[PDB]
């Protein structure tokens, strides 16, 4: 994974996600969603989805979520006040401790100002906490800016480390962009049988048909202009749509 | 020669551009931000693309006489291609005739566009351009279904 | 792991090196350091000498004129050499490992946290 | 200046027991950047030095028995050191960098009941 | 003022549900404080 003062980001595009998948996969120790509950998710689309991950403490979870404060979430990662996507976090104690302790995941504790939200500060000058310039050499009231989480295996739970990705769903103003999976069906020919063609909504009898339509047409049109032909995705062979039985 | 084109708002920097090229072996499309050559090109040892010099943040990628028509378009981050390759019996000038063309490509880019370019395989070892109007014309279909004659419905009285 | 090392009796008057033999870690790296203390018999203890990791020298301002400090990486030692020997100085002299003075709000530097033992000190002819 | 003054003096502690030493910082000793206490507790075994027991006055030192462990909040702070072992003859010492000068606790006397 | 509920009915008009079978499956419930 990445370190908690530069954690990473990957900017998820176009593409089909199956936020099911993730949902249910009851590995996860925390799965919260703010802007939209979770089962909602694989049924809306938007124009980017980020994911940013880290590494921390067991009982610093609570920090990552709108509106808190603490060491992680004053200078570290701050998440927006309107927050929008959803944080997912697991215990991993067997990846990351290392007996006599894994010194190599550092946390920020000293800033002189909250981050803005989504702000990442990978400096590394020496702090100054007195008035007493600093000269970049440490001292009293010069202090070395980044400490370490020495994570070891017989830690109590809240000093295990967590692994925690957050996604953050964004809409800027494109035409589109990532949407959850659709659905499927078989197709019933002759039976005045509701039917759905890749977005062509009706009713009718569907039948064999014996026009040709040319390689990128999909459906066909009557004078008076209602649909009357269209073509099946998947095995691409033309039906005719004649209106249901009616009189 | 013509080895495809270039589009964008500056051509550069600073803001996002599309490219499709085509060397020997087949298109790219792709869309960066580039530094592009005020005069870019290709050669033709056989070795060439003096095009750009830079390719940051790429957004999309993909890989892989004569006349060719194309028609370029851009609705709503959508940027629409159709094109027709039609066989002239001479070299290199406009003939006459009728032939409808169909739509190859679709890009949900994003991009906005305000100028583009061409791109040309250079000496080592004839084009125009159009452009396009709201109109209201009357196409006449074929019973296979393909469109073999139209009428413009601003050019006369008769029309 | 520290250990101060050092003479007995003393006599007054003359200056005086003093050897915290330690093992264990080195002492120039950004967080490191070593205290020297004394207590006489009956007080609360006394911090005399500091000195850090690019060797941040600190002492106590009343025997700033007399206490002199170096620290020994190398030998995992620490000299301080001390002047003025006086009878009130009836003290052991200690050592103590500084680290991470980001931790700095807990002793009052009469501590620290590593501490070896200490080289007794009486001032008697 | 912050004094420190202890809890129990001549404690008479039986042995096994709850043995308690309060320390009372005469000022709020919080470093209140770091919602966490600092202090820490020392044990002088008679002619020995005192040794840090418990740093952050809730990290305990290693290779020490969690049967002793600290708190306290404010200027108020105690120990809970849950028994007193027939190993706890010892003098005892709290304290705060959070100062200037060298501040003492003052040292108590455990007598094992 | 134990308010806010969620469940499956949705609701329909002038109905109350008052029930707690929970939504854990890392834990829910349907209440807040
Ligand atoms: C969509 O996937 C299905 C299978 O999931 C494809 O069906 C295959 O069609 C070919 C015909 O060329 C058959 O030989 C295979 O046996 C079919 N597979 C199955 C599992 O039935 C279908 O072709 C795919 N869609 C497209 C447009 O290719
Ligand atoms: C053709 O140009 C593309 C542009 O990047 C390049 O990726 C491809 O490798 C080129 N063809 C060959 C054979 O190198
Ligand atoms: C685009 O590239 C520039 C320079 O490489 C960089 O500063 C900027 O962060 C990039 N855009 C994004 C969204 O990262
Ligand atoms: C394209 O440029 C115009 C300039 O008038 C700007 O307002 C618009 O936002 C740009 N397109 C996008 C998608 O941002
Ligand atoms: C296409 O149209 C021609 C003439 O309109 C017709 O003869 C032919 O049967 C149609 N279908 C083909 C060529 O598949
Ligand atoms: C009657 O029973 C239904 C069960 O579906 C319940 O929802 C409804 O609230 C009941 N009527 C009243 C007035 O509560």
């Amino acid at each position: 994974f990445a370190s908690v003062y530069a954690w990473n980001r990957k900017r998820i595009s176009n593409c089909v996600a199956d936020y099911s998948v993730l949902y249910n996969s009851a590995s996860f120790s925390t799965f919260k969603c703010y802007g939209v509950s979770p089962t909602k998710l694989n049924d809306l689309c938007f124009t980017n989805v980020y994911a940013d991950s880290f590494v921390i403490r067991g009982d610093e979870v609570r920090q990552i979520a709108p509106g808190q404060t603490g060491k992680i979430a004053d200078y570290n990662y701050k998440l927006p006040d309107d927050f929008t996507g959803c944080v997912i976090a697991w215990n991993s104690n067997n990846l990351d401790s290392k007996v006599g302790g894994n010194y190599n995941y550092l946390y920020r504790l000293f800033r002189k100002s909250n981050l803005k939200p989504f702000e990442r500060d990978i400096s590394t000058e020496i702090y100054q906490a007195g008035s007493t310039p600093c000269n970049g050499v440490e001292g009293f009231n010069c202090y070395f800016p980044l400490q370490s989480y020495g994570f070891q295996p017989t830690n109590g739970v809240g000093y295990q480390p967590y692994r925690v990705v957050v996604l953050s769903f964004e809409l800027l103003h494109a035409p589109a962009t990532v949407c959850g999976p659709k659905k499927s069906t078989n197709l019933v020919k002759n039976k005045c049988v509701n039917f759905n063609f890749n977005g062509l909504t009706g009713t009718g009898v569907l039948t064999e048909s014996n026009k040709k339509f040319l390689p990128f047409q999909q459906f066909g049109r009557d004078i008076a202009d209602t649909t009357d032909a269209v073509r099946d995705p998947q095995t691409l062979e033309i039906l005719d749509i004649t209106p249901c039985s009616f009189g | 020669i013509i080895r495809g084109w270039i589009f964008g708002t500056t051509l550069d920097s600073k803001t996002q551009s599309l490219l499709i090229v085509n060397n020997a072996t087949n298109v790219v499309i792709k869309v960066c931000e580039f530094q592009f050559c005020n005069d870019p090109f290709l050669g033709v040892m056989e070795s060439e693309f003096r095009v750009y010099s830079s390719a940051n943040n790429c957004t999309f990628e993909y890989v892989s006489k004569n006349l060719r028509e194309f028609v370029f378009k851009n609705i709503d981050g959508y940027f629409k291609i159709y094109s027709k390759h039609t066989p002239i019996n001479l070299v290199r000038d406009l003939p006459q005739g009728f032939s409808a063309l169909e739509p190859l490509v679709d890009l949900p880019i994003g991009i906005n566009i305000t100028r583009f370019q061409t791109l040309l395989a250079l000496h080592r070892s004839a084009y125009y351009v159009g452009y396009l109007q709201p109109r209201t014309f009357l196409l006449k279909y074929n019973e296979n279904g393909t469109i073999t004659d139209a009428v413009d419905c601003a050019l006369d009285p008769l029309s | 792991t520290l250990k101060e090392s050092g003479p007995t009796l003393v006599k007054p008057t003359q200056t005086l090196t003093l050897t915290c033999t330690f093992s264990g870690f080195s002492l120039s790296t950004s967080g490191v350091g070593v205290g020297w203390i004394r207590q006489p018999p009956g007080k609360a203890l006394e911090w005399l000498a500091l000195i850090y990791w690019d060797d941040d020298k600190r002492y106590s301002p009343s025997l700033k004129s007399r206490l002199t400090i170096t620290k020994d990486t190398s030998k995992n030692q620490v000299v301080l050499t001390m002047t003025n020997m006086d009878p009130v100085d009836t003290a052991t002299y200690y050592c103590a490992h500084s680290l991470f003075l980001t931790v700095g709000y807990s002793s009052s530097w009469s501590p620290f946290d590593y501490w070896g033992q200490g080289t007794l000190v009486t001032v008697s002819s | 200046d912050i004094v420190m003054t202890q809890s129990p003096d001549s404690l008479a502690v039986s042995l096994g027991e709850r043995a308690t030493i309060n320390c009372k910082s005469s000022q709020s000793v919080l470093y209140s950047s770091n919602n966490k206490n600092y202090l820490a507790w020392y044990q002088q075994k008679p002619g020995q030095p005192p040794k840090l027991l418990i740093y952050w006055a809730s990290t305990r030192e290693s290779g020490v028995p969690d049967r002793f462990s600290g708190s306290g909040s404010g200027t108020d702070f105690t120990l809970t050191i849950s028994s007193l072992q027939a190993e706890d003859v010892a003098v005892y010492y709290c304290q705060q960098y959070y100062s200037t000068p060298h501040t003492f606790g003052q040292g108590t006397k455990l007598e094992i009941k």
